[PDB]
């Protein structure tokens, strides 16, 4: 339920 | 501004009369907005990170407004859970990180 | 520091006599490190990215020196593209997004 963002 | 990180950095953008919410992502290479019907030519591409890759369609020279600051750039559409404003455009409105 | 966005915001992190290059990702809720051994009892967690969910192993209260500014907190170890400093440690050290 924790979100983390791009390569 | 000067946004705070207590809460995610959600802001509001204008894209073709779409007033919308975005996450300023100093950690995003690109700009990925969810599903939207932009006008034009695109070319599939792949991006990933935690999770893996997902396919997105890439649009050239699209105008956008990041909280009363115009900027125009590449913008990826695809199955993202948060519209994200990556550094590409991030670099056009003068964003810095300070500590 | 005033750090611009023209390149990924990569800074050196000192994590218990270990030095690493990590990314100041304000789009990240947490701090996710590439597989590593930390002193401590971990518990397994599952976090998400653009690609979907990954199972991570978490460590609570762990000091980290973000370019010579000290944070103390959760730090998850896992299969990431890179080291990301999220808003967990990012607000301890007082980072802000200005524009």
């Amino acid at each position: 339920v924790s979100q983390n963002x791009i390569v | 501004p000067q946004i705070t990180l207590w809460q995610r950095p959600l802001v509001t953008i204008r894209i073709g009369g779409q007033l919308k919410e975005a996450l300023l992502d100093t950690g995003a290479d690109d700009t990925v907005l969810e599903e939207m019907n932009l006008p034009g030519k695109w070319k599939p591409k792949m991006i990933g990170g935690i999770g893996g890759f997902i396919k997105v369609r890439q649009y050239d020279q699209i105008p956008v407004e990041i909280a009363g600051h115009k900027a125009i750039g590449t913008v990826l559409v695809g199955p993202t859970p948060v519209n994200i404003i990556g550094r590409n455009l991030l670099t056009q409105i003068g964003a810095t990180l300070n500590f």
